[PDB]
């Protein structure tokens, strides 16, 4: 039972974490995940900062998809103050949020395919960041979410590049879909892990790909009527093969479902930039409001107890992947050191929203 | 031509590996000493084939055979030592 | 006990200075002017050529003169 | 208020020795090869630009360093002790970054932890900023003539036992 | 005269393999600049001098002779077997009656250097890594020497210059690509897989000149495996379908080793790690029985010859 | 490359204000700084990419102004000068001069570069080692445009 | 010439001090690597003995196959314990007197005078000259019976090593 | 006779003196118990001796007819029967 | 794990078996490594004064459990003592390292 140190510079690059295991032989049997490495103290500083000052702070959580964090932390005060967002800016927010979900799943499967290369996905990623530069102007550090919608307007080149992104992107996606059917090393090196079912993934804490891996059509934005999700084409992954390749088909189907949503929303266009802007500064109320949104990892959440002041009295975040990190102590029991790379890939986690 | 000195080196190995085979704490040091003894006899056969028997390489053929049996002896002796290492706690 | 050649000088030294002087600037020039205009068959054979033709490039490695003018500019330094 | 150096002479004043020093310094300024050290928001520049933690002396700290990160970081600098230095490529390796006031478990720069040559603007710049940073560092090492191999150990210690109370 | 004419093929061969390992470094950099998108030629010598001019970095462990000679034996286990390559009909270093057999011995003394590296480092990381590297050098030796044996059985000779001549009788089809492509696949997977390249450290206390020794030892392992790809299957100097024959034959065999460098680095970048279980599943239950199988096939086939 | 001549040292001891026209092609710039350092001199660094009012920063004890993060006061203290404290940063007597290595030729203002070159003429031990807007070769043109 | 027999004496001194490193060192790991040095010198002696297939066979089989498993079992340290293993007065006595008999046997024997005799069976039959071919013709069909026997020996060695080493 | 490997001794001398000289010019100028891999090496050692036997036969098979063919055919039959034994038992198991 | 220290600039706890500069294994011998980066002058008599002051501070500040919080407190007020010693001119700077960042601010004309 030689204790692994599981150091800060991992052989893989998926964050800094601590997974000391007794490993009797090569079989890992007992996990003790030590965290606190990439920690900032978001809650106390968010109690010490306003919404327009913790609004630059929402970038250090799920920075592979930064639209979700600022999206839920601006959708908090919109439903809190009951201020209506017009349909145009809300649908463009839906388009860019699904594009960030696309970016999150491809930036998962990039380094996951690198561990188990970079320019096989970067040919797409250069045009993806060109879309981010034509949408807001930054690469992943955007500050463009207001109460009335997008802080700016879409330029006349970004809608043309958004029309071109579908037949720029879906063809290389379906050229990348056949690899797992062709290449048997993904049928023999990541096949098998992920043995949890649906009645158990509901039982512990799970959401996102680990909950849709068992063949459950789970969606917050389908159950909760949000952003007119029943107008668009939906196909939530009811893939019941359980394992890690079931999760890969889950993520391919989620990317293709977002492609279908954006492709139906290419020519929608139902309406200004910011509705209800009389003054630059405002405040918040005091309610008992827990707002959540469909994360790419499953139910990102914002807890809020107001102060009727410039600062929020309570600001607690429920990150999706940190609740999804609880299941590995149970998914460690009968695997190998060559398996834990596939495990910490298939969790689909970065340490930005973990410690926070 | 000092070339008969390699026989003296052979006898040096044949005495030192035998001394290490008598006084040995564990088993694997004595097994390595046994292998040095097989080396002493082995280089003796190679030297005698070099000196006398070069049409037939009978000493060198026996060198191949004695290094084969040295390999088999070392393999089974380490198998015994490893089975002891399994059977202790 | 053959000595089939019986040449004292200027047999392989001429070929050595030929291969070490005439070849490497034309080889490096073909590496420059065909950096993008290539099939992967052409990049394959150019990689095989630059692998075969390595140690002549030692006198041409630090020196670099006709390399950078993608305009019609003036030396305004 | 500073100290005084020795500054006697330059003993290696031949043409061959200064030629070898210039060539070894320019080749030392040519071969960066970082051990990457990402695992933060500055890891994103690695895909656009080893594993033995005693090998690559020319590492740049491209990560958000905290107080719990600090013992492993100074141990890793102990694993790169004599030859080369580090480059701060984050506002949090310089001033603590955006949390420079009120963060308890984040050090206000590694400028109180490790010798730093070059300070960056910080939050992920363009991928040619790291190229300009290693070019500057190459100009810095080109100024260095390997200090004419001039060496001093302090060795401050008490052999009196502390008033200990372990668990 | 009594030592100059003897020393200068050794000196020219050491300079040639230094240029070849420079080629392998910058050629993996060129394939990474093709798949990942002048001064760069001397950047590899800058890498060598960065790894050369450094600190000794010796910890407090008392294995200083083994700490010294660990990476040294790891270098010797490749460098001593460059006396083996018939680049043409001439300019081989020795006559070498046992041609490839000495290469199998010197490549088999490489796990001695791997275990000396695993003990020279006072770290459980490099201890486990030296165990793994020595075990995969052990494990991949048997189908390696099996396909070596099958090619030498086709030729009925062990000396490399004889088998290099022997491949040129039928012509272009007389090469061992069309005689043993199965054993060629065996030699491909044994060449790529043994050097910790096609699957995958253990240098966590070796630094300074010792890290450079492991560096040059790994890439010279790639060099000598590539040159045996040339002198076994592709041919030495024959393109059938004085002084100039040597100069064109060295170009032929360098084009062939550049071919295998491009194939090997491309196959490295398009295949991941075998995750250490399919590695041994290959080399013991699959690769060794099929190496014995085509050994039996070439044993049955040389009855009529 | 590597043209063996110390004519840049003759320029820095004759004119002491030369625009170092040299690319971003690695560290081919500090070798003459290393030859000035091996001559017994001491060389320190500056950059004009964020240096404003350069004569008011090299002398006249420009203010410290510590950046409080919304917690401390203004505390308008006077930091010591750049090159006056650098002349105060020569403890032995064998140091013949002080080299001011400047590595930003852009965002420099031609007038202020002439003001900084005149400030290199103010102290006799001051050497201006400014950049030269990144030419392809290594050119050491003097301060003629500034 | 003199380089040959001086290389012989150098190999002799290095091999005897490596063998005393096998016998009389506190570390069994140090003894095993001194064994590896000894067997490299043995292979060099067999190169000196004009038996080159023998040399590289002993280099292939006896550090590449033997000493790997030796150092495997040595780093996996197990346990400790009239010709018998009873020392400090017996093995020194019989070691010195058998050493004296062997020194008076080798040194006091005109070996080259015996090389002058039995010279007819080493006249090296002219139609072949190559060493490995001659090993193969004297090994495959001349000593066919032990060649067929070591197949059975190594078969039983593998089968017994499986049936013992697993348990 | 010191002609086949006469250049090889000098090759050994240069290659053996160069790492220690590199160490001099670099010094002047600046508890597991896993025995599965053990079991792999334990199968390896006897298969390696059998390859050593297979080496000079295939060197010298050309001068001999079908007799040496059936000699080493019985030999490799013993080899592959040991290999099938290694399959069917708990030998490799990885 | 095994490292139990609060190591900053000029203050390193390093409670290990370190008589000489060879690290090990870990014990109650707190080996105060000072100035790793060659930042100040650090004359030997002033180093002895600072080491004696740190010995008196760890003697009077113990009695509680010597866990990591006491290590943070003792390294922090040791750095305060070094700052107030260099501000009074007992510790000059170095100007022999490749940075010389003047980590405690430039001394004024006051
Ligand atoms: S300064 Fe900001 S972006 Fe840079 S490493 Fe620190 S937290 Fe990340």
């Amino acid at each position: 039972l030689m204790i692994v140190n599981m150091g800060p510079h991992h052989p893989s690059m998926h964050g800094v974490l601590r997974l000391i295991v007794t490993l009797d032989g090569e079989d890992v049997v007992d996990c003790e995940p030590i965290l606190g490495y990439l920690h900032r103290g978001m809650e106390k500083i968010a109690e010490n900062r306003a919404i327009i000052q913790y609004l630059p702070y929402v970038t250090r959580w799920d920075y592979l998809a930064t639209m979700f964090t600022e999206a839920i932390t601006v959708n908090g005060p919109e439903q809190l103050g009951n201020i209506q967002v017009p349909k145009r800016a809300s649908y463009i927010r839906v388009i860019m949020l699904e594009l960030s979900r696309i970016a999150s799943h491809l930036l998962w499967l990039g380094p996951f395919m690198a561990d188990i290369p970079f320019f096989y996905i970067f040919r797409e990623r250069e045009f993806v960041y060109d879309l981010f530069e034509a949408a807001t102007g930054m690469r992943m550090m955007h500050n463009f979410f207001r109460i009335g919608g997008i802080a700016a307007d879409l330029p006349y080149g970004w809608i043309d590049k958004c029309l071109d992104f579908c037949d720029y992107f879906l063809t290389e996606v379906v050229e990348y879909q056949k690899l797992i059917t062709r290449n048997p090393i993904f049928l023999e090196r990541v096949e098998g892990v992920g043995i949890i079912g649906g009645e158990e993934a509901i039982n512990w804490g799970l959401s996102g790909p680990m909950l849709r891996a068992s063949g459950i059509p789970w969606d917050l934005r389908k159950i909760d009527r949000y952003e007119s999700y029943d107008e668009f084409e939906w196909e939530i992954q009811w893939q019941k093969q359980g394992d890690s390749l079931a999760r890969y088909l889950v993520r391919l189907s989620e990317m293709t479902e977002s492609i279908k949503i954006i492709q139906q929303a290419l020519e929608g266009l139902p309406y200004r930039f910011i509705s209800k802007k009389p003054s630059p500064t405002f405040e918040l109320s005091k309610q008992e409001l827990y707002v959540r949104v469909e994360a790419p990892k499953g139910e990102l959440g914002i807890f809020l107890i107001g102060d009727q002041s410039g600062f929020p009295w309570r600001w607690k975040i429920r990150p999706p992947g940190f609740i999804n990190l609880q299941i590995l102590p149970e998914l460690v029991k009968r695997m190998k050191l060559a398996d834990i790379m596939t495990i910490l890939g298939s969790i689909d986690i970065i340490m930005g929203e973990v410690d926070r | 031509m000092i070339l008969e000195h390699v026989l003296v080196l052979s006898a040096y190995l044949f005495l030192i590996g035998l001394y290490g085979l008598i006084t040995s704490r564990n088993m694997v040091r004595a097994l390595m000493c046994l292998e040095l003894i097989l080396n002493a006899v082995n280089m003796n056969f190679v030297t005698f084939s070099d000196f006398f028997d070069n049409s037939q390489l009978k000493g060198e053929i026996f060198c191949i055979f004695v290094i084969a049996i040295a390999a088999a002896e070392a393999a089974i002796g380490l198998a015994i030592v490893s089975s002891i290492y399994r059977n202790r706690k | 006990n053959q000595q089939e050649l019986s040449s004292v000088v200027l047999d392989i030294g001429i070929i050595s200075v030929w291969y070490f002087l005439v070849m490497p600037p034309i080889i490096m020039n073909w590496l420059r002017v065909r950096w993008y205009r290539r099939k992967f068959f052409e990049m394959y054979l150019q990689f095989m050529f630059v692998f075969m033709f390595f140690p002549g490039l030692l006198l041409w490695a630090p020196f670099l003169n006709f390399r950078k003018f993608p305009r019609d500019p003036n030396m305004k330094n | 208020s500073i100290k005084f150096p020795i500054l006697d002479r330059t003993t290696k004043n031949s043409v061959i020795s200064t030629t070898l020093n210039d060539l070894s310094n320019w080749s030392r300024l040519s071969s960066l090869w970082p051990l990457l050290y990402g695992t933060s928001c500055c890891f994103i520049e690695f895909a656009s630009l080893r594993s033995s933690p005693r090998q690559a002396d020319l590492i740049l700290t491209a990560g958000t360093v905290t107080m719990k990160m600090a013992p492993s970081l100074v141990r890793l600098y102990e694993q790169m002790p004599e030859p080369k230095y580090v480059i701060a490529m984050g506002a949090c390796t310089i001033t603590g970054g955006m949390f420079s006031t009120d963060s308890y478990s984040t050090v206000r720069g590694v400028d109180k932890l490790i010798p730093v040559d070059v300070y960056l603007p910080g939050c992920p710049p363009k991928p040619e900023a790291v190229i300009d940073a290693i070019t500057k560092l190459r100009k810095k090492i080109a100024r260095e003539i390997y200090k004419d191999r001039i060496r001093r150990c302090f060795t401050t210690n008490h052999k009196f036992f502390v008033v200990r109370s372990p668990h | 005269y009594g030592l100059i004419w003897i020393f200068v093929p050794i000196f020219s061969l050491v300079l040639g393999i230094i240029t070849g390992v420079l080629v392998i470094v910058w050629l993996e950099r060129e394939i990474s600049a093709g798949i990942q998108q002048p001064l760069g030629i001397l950047q590899a010598l800058a890498d060598g001098t960065k790894l050369l001019f450094k600190e000794n970095l010796r910890p407090s462990r008392g294995n200083t002779p083994l700490f010294s000679i660990g990476p040294s034996i790891a270098v010797i286990s490749i460098l001593l077997s460059y006396s083996v390559i018939p680049f043409s009909n001439h300019l081989v270093l020795a006559d070498l009656n046992i041609g490839i057999f000495l290469w199998i011995a010197i490549s088999s003394i490489a796990p001695i250097g791997l275990l000396m590296s695993g003990y020279g480092s006072n770290n459980k990381y490099s201890f486990l890594g030296g165990l793994r590297a020595a075990a995969q050098s052990i494990s991949y030796e048997i189908p390696l020497t099996l396909c070596v044996l099958s090619i030498s059985l086709l030729s009925n000779s062990l000396s490399t210059v004889d088998i290099v001549e022997a491949q040129s009788k039928y012509g272009f089809w007389g090469w061992n690509l069309w005689r043993q492509p199965i054993g060629f696949i065996i030699f491909l997977i044994s060449s790529l897989a043994e050097c910790e390249r096609l699957p995958f450290g253990y240098q966590t206390e070796y630094s300074g000149i010792k890290f450079g020794l492991f560096y040059v030892a790994s890439y010279l392992n790639l060099l000598i495996s590539s040159l045996f790809v040339t002198v076994l299957y592709l041919g030495g100097w024959n393109i059938s379908i004085q002084i100039f024959g040597t100069t064109i034959g060295i170009f032929i065999t360098l084009a062939k080793t550049y071919l295998f460098l491009f194939v090997s680095i491309a196959t490295r970048w398009t295949l991941p790690r075998l995750r250490m279980d399919q590695l041994l599943n290959l080399g013991w239950k699959f690769l060794l029985p099929i190496s014995l199988g085509n050994l039996l096939l070439t044993t049955s086939f040389q009855l009529f010859s | 490359v590597k043209p063996d001549i110390g004519q840049w040292l003759q320029d820095v001891e004759e004119h002491k204000a030369i625009a170092i026209y040299a690319p971003h092609e690695g560290g081919y710039e500090g070798r003459y700084l290393n030859r000035l350092k091996m001559q017994g001199y001491y060389f320190l660094d500056i950059s004009a990419r964020g240096l404003g009012d350069p004569e008011t920063t090299l002398l006249k004890n420009y203010p410290v102004c510590p950046a409080h993060l919304g917690k401390q006061p203004i505390a308008r203290w006077y930091y010591p000068p750049e090159v006056d404290y650098r002349l105060a940063a020569l403890p032995p007597s064998a140091k013949g001069l002080v080299v001011w290595v400047l590595e930003a030729k852009v965002l420099s203002k031609s007038e202020l570069q002439f003001l900084a070159l005149l400030p290199s003429l103010r102290p006799n031990v001051r050497v201006i080692a400014e950049c030269g807007n990144w030419r392809k070769f290594v050119w050491k043109p003097l301060a003629e445009i500034a | 010439g003199p380089i040959h027999d001086f290389l012989l004496v150098f190999l002799g001194s290095g091999l005897l001090v490596g063998g005393l490193g096998v016998v009389l060192l506190p570390n069994p790991i140090f003894s095993a690597f001194s064994l590896g040095f000894v067997l490299v010198c043995i292979s060099l002696l067999y190169i000196l003995s004009n038996s080159h297939f023998v040399a590289a066979a002993q280099l292939l089989i006896y550090v590449g196959a033997i000493n790997v498993l030796i150092i495997f079992a040595v780093m996996f340290m197990n346990d400790s314990e009239n010709l018998w293993t009873i020392g400090n007065g017996i093995t020194s006595l019989v070691c010195t007197t058998i050493l004296f008999l062997l020194m008076s046997t080798i040194l006091d024997t005109s070996w080259y005078g015996v090389i002058w005799t039995t010279k007819l069976n080493q006249i090296l039959e002219q139609d072949l000259i190559s060493n490995s071919q001659q090993i193969g013709i004297h090994l495959s069909t001349d000593f066919f019976l032990p060649f067929e026997l070591i197949s059975i020996i190594l078969l039983v060695a593998l089968i017994g090593a499986i049936s013992v080493a697993r348990q | 006779l010191l002609y086949e490997y006469d250049i090889f001794w000098a090759f050994l001398l240069i290659s053996s003196a160069i790492p220690v000289l590199a160490f001099l010019i670099s010094g002047v100028l600046s508890l597991q118990f896993r025995i599965r891999y053990y079991m792999f090496a334990l199968v390896f050692v006897v298969f390696d001796v059998e390859t050593v036997f297979l080496y000079p036969w295939a060197m010298s098979f050309d001068v001999l007819g079908v007799s040496a063919f059936i000699e080493a055919f019985i030999f490799v039959l013993i080899l592959i029967l040991g290999l099938v034994y290694a399959w069917r038992k708990g030998a490799l198991e990885w | 794990g095994q490292w139990l220290s609060s190591v900053t600039r000029h203050v390193r706890i390093y409670a290990a078996y370190i008589d000489p500069e060879t690290c090990e294994s870990q014990m109650d011998k707190l080996t105060l490594i000072l100035d790793p980066t060659e930042e100040f002058v650090w004359d030997d008599e002033s180093c002895n004064k600072v080491y004696s002051y740190f010995q008196e501070l760890v003697d009077h500040y113990e009695g509680a459990p010597l866990t990591e919080y006491t290590l943070r407190l003792i390294g922090s007020d040791v750095e305060h003592y070094i700052r107030k010693m260099l501000f009074d001119g007992e510790i000059q700077y170095n100007m022999d390292a490749r940075v010389l960042n003047f980590s405690m601010g430039k001394p004024r004309v006051q």
